[PDB]
């Protein structure tokens, strides 16, 4: 009686339950193989200054800039106005300055009503 | 105001006819003489304000901003005098010269009697900041920023101007005094609609207003470190100042005009303060933490209630010495890392024990640790709003929650977990620097002594 | 020093710019 | 002496004599001789020194008297020379009957502390006060907003007035 | 961070102990005022209205 | 999306684009006298046929 | 009431005596820890007299 | 190439030559002096005679005043018997009520 | 990746220390520890893929299903309590260039070996940095591990921040 | 943290002291350097039990990527040296 492991955005399935570590062919190897190459490829050009004895200063990392420059710089124009922007442009934009809106005039509204006929309690309220 | 004018204008000689190696001793040194001789405006009477001719006076909401500014000025050459090192000496001159140029201004704006000096001189304070944020940036986003600073005020500005002076010519006169007993109520019209939108957009393009900010995290981010301080301690309270003036000529039609904007600002206080958590650029997000300071200025001032302008008055003052304060600490790093990614240099507090000290005193005051006067000034906002509707109670009380996390995270991800292994130039930090900061933390926390002196006129 | 080349860039559509950006990021064209 | 005793009302003293029922020693009254020989008598030599420096040069401030002006319902309109003297004296006023409700308060604070558990029925006096100075504050200093005048208060108490001269009409012709 | 702190507490100590003694001395053998009813006939000077000696020398010199 | 999209697309970006467009219509001219003056005669009609102004 | 008024106040002071002398470098290190452990003695003390003159 | 330009400088620490720096400049003789105008005129003239004049300023904003005047009328309004405070602040006698 | 062989020693080691949280006692923990090793042994011989892989993929659900939901963690291990503890006093060693003259003088043993140990670096780095450019193939380096020293004179190649590296109780 | 510092004698000891109570290695044959498969006989899961009852007996954790790769009784007293900084 062993249920599967139901996997959610918020819990990742365990590397040892997932049938892709079990089911491993020659491509894969392969692929794995220059995965390690890459990441040993970039290990060493950050050795080569990390250890550099007459280095003083911060090593340069391409991938951080890109990863900034992608959240700031690099959005608008990769956007297009299309349906699906709008419609959530709209809604969080406009959405909630409309509701808000509606629920303070309400408020103030129905605050004002008894205030001008005396029975709202402000028998202390001196401070405003 | 003579006696301030003059010798903000004996600088430049000073700057000028110095040694080659005096210019920045020389300057600081006199800079600081006028910011001594600047308490003497605090002569104020409880019914009466200080009226010193035709054209200046001197009420209690003007004075603290009039000691503000004079004071900031000897801290922005303190914080200029690295990356301007290896800068020519005539060009160093200049700089000062536009900072010099830039108190100028501001001392006459927020002691100008008529409304349209205060607009010239408000008006004025544009080339000078601009020029600064253009010639001795760093980045290629700088003349953008700059674009982008001057055209989002003129924008505003220039209905504002054609709005005075239709107010010259029905009232007769433009001098806050004879305004305060010639005011007439503001009928209901289409025509009063925009008059009133004449006379309040320029001076919330600057505050600035949630949608009407896009210019801070630029102007704020590409400017030099002397940029930056004024930009977010003294130039963000010209439309804060300006606003609670205007709005005595503007009753009762602030009534109903405020709510799309109140909406904005309480709405614009979570949005602005969510973005911060999620920022990569220290600078950046230092930016947004004005537009979520300055959203409960917008709102005290336009719900108008002897609670909520003394409360505005307070955090005006106080955000002026919180930011410069923070946008100095996340110059430090800069000057040593040479890259504004805030997680690029991490455990900061490991290699630079005294000035993580700093850094935690500004996360103290930004999220208004009680009884700093950032809480005095929040705390009295909050309660003004409370009463004009219980349900903004809620607002409030997220984007304090939120203020708290964006302020702690900004200190943990620099200060704490493990040092970044390839950063090995990170000196020990200079008495300039830590100076710099010393002089902006003890006069925040001498005030909390003596909060009067900073609630402005409905004390 | 970082120039244009060494920055992100719009979608990429043909196959040649999925394997230009594929090695710019350091992955694999398969991976990427 | 000291403050005047008649803004700031004392109830009467009555304390409650010793009647030791045990042998054992009273912690409090032997504490209370050392406070007296250690603390509170070089502290009076002390003060006594300071209090003598005094008597040789003795000076004197007063307390500024504000001549009564012209109110805002005897100024013409757009008469500035005559709206601010008025002003300004609206402006005085409204600061000392801010400290009038603070006074009252006081009062109505101290009887709290000071009648301990019998406070709801022994501080009535001062409970009653309070409801009235605190409702003929509400009155002519409330809902003005920031921008608060001479102008802006006459304007409601006039339309208070008008409201009970209408009111009364209906509510007194019976 | 020891010689910043050092320089920091031998400056505001500089200007800080001759103010902690002087304002000693002014409270101690200067005192402050007494408050008395204005003579009938007499006009007081602006700076005579404060109690503080310090409060009335500032009023008299600067204000 | 609201930030670095759209409050840039509605003011800053859309009034700046039309100014773009707008110049390129005043100055993609050919420079040829025919036009220009062919030009003048129909302010000249428009003025008196349209819009009166010899009246 | 003259000797509980001084000594209930004398407790919160004595406890940022330490804060203080260690702020202007007025103190030993390597003995501050019993320094603060001895200011939390004679404050528990000190704050013993006000109690005992409530519970008589 | 694309230009001739000169190569990105090396940042200069300030502690390899003068490691007694303060930081603010390079020549030991000023970087001492331009320490003291800060510290001095920073700290000891506006910080702490600063402090001082404002908390010996004249009454401010007549608050210590508005005091003294409120205890005279709670004094003459009761000695009297009068209301410590009327609800109306000017007097509904020189007030002409319209209609 | 890890081969077959790797896998099994993995889960037979992670299996024992979830049986040692819920067992807690010795006897009890040594009783069932060795009836652990019983279910591997029998399997240990077979040698078909198909079985190998159903054997040990079947054995990972039935581990994942009878782990324990609080493990005992080792105080130092990843996710322990004193995980990282000390990592608020490891200072690295270039800190120490910028030192006041005024304190490197109540050390002038220590930084008089610190020169031998920074002369000893400079002189040993070019020779280094050549001879991972002749042990490299055309493209780059393919693996991550680094060569020994081949000759008398020579230190083993980017040795400077494995050997000069924060000590473990540095304070 | 007022403990004793393990020194290479003492490290050695213990880590023999561990394998001369095990139940699969001869007392009287086992040498600092007796490799586990070739100069004992054992297999890999009794290398695995031999890290564990070592990580137990000076109270820390070698990564499976490194228990693997020690197969002697000095390459278990060269590592935890290394691990816990002892020179002498
Ligand atoms: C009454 C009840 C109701 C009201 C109560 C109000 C108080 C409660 C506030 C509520 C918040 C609670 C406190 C939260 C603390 C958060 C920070 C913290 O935990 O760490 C303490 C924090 C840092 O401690 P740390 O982690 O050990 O860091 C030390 C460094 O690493 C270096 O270590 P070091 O060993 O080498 O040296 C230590 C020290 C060595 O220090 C020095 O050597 C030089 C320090 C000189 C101080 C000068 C004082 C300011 C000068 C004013 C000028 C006046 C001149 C007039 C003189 C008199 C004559 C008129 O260096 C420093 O710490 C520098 C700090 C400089 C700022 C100190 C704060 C100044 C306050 C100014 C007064 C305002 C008080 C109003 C309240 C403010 C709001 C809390 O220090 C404090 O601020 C403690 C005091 C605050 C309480
Ligand atoms: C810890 C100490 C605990 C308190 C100690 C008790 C003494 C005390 O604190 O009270 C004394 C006073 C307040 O106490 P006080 O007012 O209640 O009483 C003082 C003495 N009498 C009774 C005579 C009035 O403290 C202060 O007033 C200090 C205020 C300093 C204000 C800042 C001045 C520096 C300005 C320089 C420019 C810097 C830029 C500023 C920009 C903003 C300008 C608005
Ligand atoms: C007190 C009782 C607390 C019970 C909380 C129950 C709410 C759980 C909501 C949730 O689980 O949504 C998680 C969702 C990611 O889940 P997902 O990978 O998309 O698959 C569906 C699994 N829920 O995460 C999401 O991104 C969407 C969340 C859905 C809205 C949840 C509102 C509550
Ligand atoms: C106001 C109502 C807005 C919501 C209605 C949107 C209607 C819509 O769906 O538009 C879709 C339209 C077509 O898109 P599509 O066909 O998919 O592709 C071609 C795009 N050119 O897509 C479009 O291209 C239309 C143009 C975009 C819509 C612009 C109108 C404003 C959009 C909302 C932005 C609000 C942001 C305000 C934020 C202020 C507070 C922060
Ligand atoms: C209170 C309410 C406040 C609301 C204010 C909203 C903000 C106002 C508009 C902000 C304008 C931002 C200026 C920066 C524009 C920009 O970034 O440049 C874009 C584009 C590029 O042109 P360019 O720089 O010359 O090319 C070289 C580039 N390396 O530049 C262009 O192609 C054109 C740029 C010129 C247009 C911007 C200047 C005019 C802005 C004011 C409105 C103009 C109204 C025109 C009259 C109405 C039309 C009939
Ligand atoms: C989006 C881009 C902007 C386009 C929308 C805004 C355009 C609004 C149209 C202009 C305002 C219309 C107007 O002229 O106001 C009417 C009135 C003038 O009539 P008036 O002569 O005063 O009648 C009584 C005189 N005894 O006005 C007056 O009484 C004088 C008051 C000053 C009016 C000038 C300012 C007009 C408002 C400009 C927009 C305000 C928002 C700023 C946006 C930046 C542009
Ligand atoms: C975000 C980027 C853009 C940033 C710039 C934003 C500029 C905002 C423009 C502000 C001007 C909006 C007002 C337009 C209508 C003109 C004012 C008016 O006619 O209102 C009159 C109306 C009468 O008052 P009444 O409600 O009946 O109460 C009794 C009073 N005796 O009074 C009323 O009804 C009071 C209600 C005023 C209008 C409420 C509108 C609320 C809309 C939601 C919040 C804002 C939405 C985002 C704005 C667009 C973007
Ligand atoms: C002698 C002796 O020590 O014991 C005498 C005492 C009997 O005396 P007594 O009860 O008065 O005899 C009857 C007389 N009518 O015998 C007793 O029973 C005395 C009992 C002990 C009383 C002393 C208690 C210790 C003192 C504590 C002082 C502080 C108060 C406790 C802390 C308060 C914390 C909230
Ligand atoms: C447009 C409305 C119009 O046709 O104008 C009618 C106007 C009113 O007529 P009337 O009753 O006589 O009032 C006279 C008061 N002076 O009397 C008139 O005839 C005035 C006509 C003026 C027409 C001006 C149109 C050109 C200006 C509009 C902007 C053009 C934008 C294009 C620019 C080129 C871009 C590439
Ligand atoms: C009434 C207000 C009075 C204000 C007085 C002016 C304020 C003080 C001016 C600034 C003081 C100053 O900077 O002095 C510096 C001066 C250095 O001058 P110097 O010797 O020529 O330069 C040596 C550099 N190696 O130091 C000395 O020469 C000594
Ligand atoms: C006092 C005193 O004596 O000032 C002492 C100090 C000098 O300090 P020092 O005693 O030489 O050593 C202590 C300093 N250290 C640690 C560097 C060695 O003065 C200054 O820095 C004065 C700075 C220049 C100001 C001169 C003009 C003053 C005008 C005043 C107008 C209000
Ligand atoms: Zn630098």
């Amino acid at each position: 009686s062993f249920p599967k492991y139901e996997a959610s955005r918020l819990s990742s399935l365990p590397t040892t339950l997932d049938p892709a570590e079990y089911d491993i062919s020659s491509e894969t190897r392969k692929a794995q193989a220059e995965r390690l190459a890459i990441r040993s490829r970039l290990k060493r050009e950050y050795q080569l200054q990390y250890y550099d004895p007459s280095r003083r200063g911060v090593i340069e990392d391409p991938a951080l800039v890109r990863w900034t420059y992608a959240r700031s710089a690099n959005i608008y124009p990769n956007f297009r106005p299309n349906t699906k922007t709008s419609l959530l442009g709209a809604l969080f934009g406009i959405g909630p300055l409309v509701f808000w809106y509606y629920v303070f005039k309400t408020d103030r509204d129905r605050k004002e009503k008894l205030i001008q006929e005396g029975k709202l309690d402000r028998t202390f309220n001196i401070s405003y | 105001m003579l006696k301030y004018i003059i010798p903000t204008i004996m600088l430049m000689p000073l700057t000028w006819l110095s040694k080659n190696n005096m210019i920045w001793v020389n300057s600081t040194a006199h800079s600081l003489l006028i910011s001594f001789t600047s308490l003497l405006l605090m002569n104020q009477f409880g019914d009466n304000s200080l009226n010193f001719s035709l054209l200046f006076f001197s009420d209690s909401l003007s004075t603290p901003l009039l000691i503000l500014t004079m004071w900031l000025l000897p801290l922005m050459l303190m914080a200029s005098q690295h990356h301007l090192s290896k800068e020519n000496l005539t060009r160093k001159k200049l700089f000062i010269t536009m900072l010099i140029s830039l108190q100028l201004f501001l001392i006459m704006t927020f002691t100008a009697m008529e409304l349209i000096l205060f607009y010239i001189l408000f008006e004025a304070t544009l080339v000078p900041t601009l020029i600064i944020i253009t010639r001795w940036g760093n980045q290629t986003e700088r003349l953008n920023a700059g674009l982008y600073f001057l055209f989002y005020t003129l924008a505003g500005s220039l209905p504002l101007l054609v709005a005075l002076i239709y107010i010259q010519n029905t009232v007769g006169s433009l001098n806050f005094l004879m305004l305060q007993y010639w005011v007439q109520p503001v009928h209901n019209s289409w025509s009063n609609v925009f008059m009133w939108l004449a006379c309040m957009m320029a001076f919330m393009v600057k505050m600035p207003l949630y949608g009407l900010h896009l210019w801070l995290p630029k102007a704020h981010v590409e400017a030099p470190i002397a940029g930056s301080m004024v930009l977010a301690a003294v130039l963000l309270k010209l439309g804060g100042y300006g606003m609670l003036r205007i709005t005595l000529i503007l009753n009762p039609m602030t009534d109903f005009m405020a709510y799309p904007f109140i909406m904005l600002s309480l709405w614009g206080m979570i949005m602005t303060s969510s973005i911060c958590l999620r920022q990569t650029d220290l600078k950046s997000l230092i930016a947004y933490s004005s537009v979520s300071h300055m959203a409960l200025v917008i709102v005290a001032i336009l719900i108008q209630t002897p609670w909520s302008y003394m409360g505005a008055t307070a955090l005006m003052i106080a955000h002026g010495l919180t930011s410069s304060m923070l946008f100095c600490l996340a110059n430090s790093n800069y000057e040593r890392i040479h890259s504004r990614t805030m997680i690029l240099a991490r455990g900061l507090q490991t290699l630079l024990p005294l000035m993580a000290t700093w850094w935690l005193l500004a996360s103290l005051t930004n999220l208004a640790l009680p009884p700093t006067i950032n809480l005095i000034g929040e705390l009295f906002v909050v309660m003004s709003t409370f009463s004009w509707s219980n349900i903004t109670i809620i607002l409030m009380g997220v984007n304090m929650v939120i203020t708290a996390l964006y302020s702690l995270y900004m200190l943990i991800m620099t200060q704490r977990g493990k040092y970044t292994y390839h950063i090995n130039n990170i000196s020990p930090s200079f008495t300039r620097e830590n100076a710099l900061m010393s002089l902006h933390i003890l006069p925040l926390l001498l005030l909390t002594l003596n909060p009067k002196i900073i609630l402005g006129p409905l004390y | 020093h970082i120039t244009k080349d060494m920055l992100p860039g719009p979608y990429p559509k043909t196959p040649e710019e999925r394997a230009a950006a594929a090695k710019k990021y350091n992955m694999r064209v398969e991976d990427y | 002496d000291s403050w005047d005793k008649d803004v700031y009302p004392e109830p009467p003293r009555r304390t409650p004599a010793p009647s030791p029922q045990t042998s054992l020693p009273n912690p409090i009254t032997y504490l209370t001789k050392a406070f007296d020989l250690l603390v509170d008598r070089p502290v009076t030599l002390v003060r006594e020194f300071i209090e003598r420096q005094h008597a040789k040069n003795k000076y004197y401030y007063y307390h500024r008297e504000f001549r009564r002006v012209p109110d805002i319902t005897e100024c013409q309109e757009k008469d500035v020379l005559c709206m601010f003297e008025a002003e300004m004296q609206w402006r005085r006023d409204y600061k000392v009957d801010q400290e009038i409700v603070n006074i009252i308060q006081e009062r109505l604070k101290a009887c709290q502390q000071r009648e301990g558990e019998s406070h709801r029925q022994n501080c009535a006096k001062e409970l009653e006060q309070f409801t009235q100075v605190v409702k003929a504050y509400q009155d002519r200093y409330h809902d003005l907003g920031a921008h608060y005048s001479a102008r802006k208060c006459l304007a409601k108490q006039k339309q208070r007035m008008l409201a009970e001269r209408k009111a009364a009409k209906e509510a007194a012709a019976a | 961070d020891k010689r910043f702190l050092k320089l920091l507490r031998f400056y505001i100590l500089l200007t800080g102990i001759p103010v902690a003694i002087g304002i000693t001395l002014i409270n101690v053998f200067i005192g402050e005022a007494e408050l008395a009813e204005i003579p009938e006939g007499y006009v007081p000077e602006h700076w005579e209205y404060f109690k503080h000696p310090i409060s009335r020398w500032i009023a008299r010199t600067f204000f | 999306l609201l930030d670095l999209i759209w409050l840039e697309a509605i003011l800053p970006k859309t009034i700046s684009l039309a100014q773009m467009k707008a110049s390129t219509l005043v100055t993609n001219q050919k420079g040829l006298i025919k036009l220009y003056f062919l030009s003048f005669l129909i302010t000249i009609l428009i003025s008196m046929i349209l819009f009166n102004f010899h009246e | 009431m003259n000797m509980f008024s001084s000594l209930s106040l004398v407790t919160l002071l004595l406890l940022t005596m330490p804060i203080m002398m260690m702020s202007f470098n007025t103190y030993k290190p390597s003995n501050y820890p019993l320094y603060v452990k001895t200011a939390i003695s004679y404050a528990f003390i000190t704050s013993m007299i006000p109690t005992m003159m409530f519970i008589h | 190439l694309r230009w001739q330009e000169d190569p990105e400088p090396e940042d200069e620490n300030l502690y390899e030559k003068n490691p007694d720096s303060h930081g603010y400049d390079k020549d030991p003789a000023v970087d001492i002096w331009n320490m003291r105008v800060v510290f001095f005129f920073g700290f000891s003239i506006v910080l702490v005679l600063g402090s001082t004049f404002v908390a010996y300023l004249p009454d401010y904003r007549m608050q210590e005043w508005a005091r003294r005047e409120a205890e005279r009328l709670v004094k003459y309004r009761e000695a009297h018997g009068l209301p410590i405070m009327e609800s109306n602040c000017f007097d509904p006698s020189k007030i002409q009520l319209p209609e | 990746y890890l081969t077959h062989q790797q896998k099994v020693l993995r889960l037979y080691k992670r299996a024992l220390r979830h049986l040692e949280s819920w067992c807690i006692h010795r006897d009890k923990y040594r009783y069932f520890a060795c009836l652990l090793r019983a279910r591997f042994d029998e399997h240990k011989n077979e040698k078909d893929m198909v079985k190998a892989t159903q054997l040990l993929r079947e054995a990972e659900e039935e581990f994942w299903h009878g782990q324990h939901p609080q493990p005992y963690i080792f105080p130092e291990s990843p996710g322990g309590t004193s995980y990282e503890r000390y990592e608020c006093y490891k200072v690295p060693e270039w800190c120490l260039d910028d030192w006041h003259p005024s304190e490197k003088a109540m050390y002038p043993d220590y930084f008089a070996k610190r020169e031998q140990w920074k002369k000893l670096r400079r002189e040993s780095w070019e020779r280094e940095v050549k001879q991972l450019q002749e042990e490299t193939p055309v493209g780059g380096p393919r693996t991550e591990a680094l060569p020994p020293a081949r000759k008398q004179g020579d230190l083993p190649p980017l040795w400077w921040h494995i050997v000069t590296r924060p000590r473990e109780r540095p304070m | 943290s007022d403990a004793p510092p393990l020194t290479l004698e003492g490290i050695k000891d213990r880590v023999l002291y561990v394998l001369k109570l095990y139940d699969k290695i001869d007392p009287e044959k086992l040498s600092v350097n007796s490799h586990f498969m070739k100069d004992l006989g054992l297999d890999s899961l009794d290398q695995v039990e031999i890290i564990m009852a070592m990580e137990d007996e000076f109270g820390f954790e070698i990564p499976d990527i490194d228990a693997e790769k020690l197969m002697c009784p000095q390459e278990i007293v060269d590592y935890i040296a290394d691990k816990k900084d002892v020179y002498e």
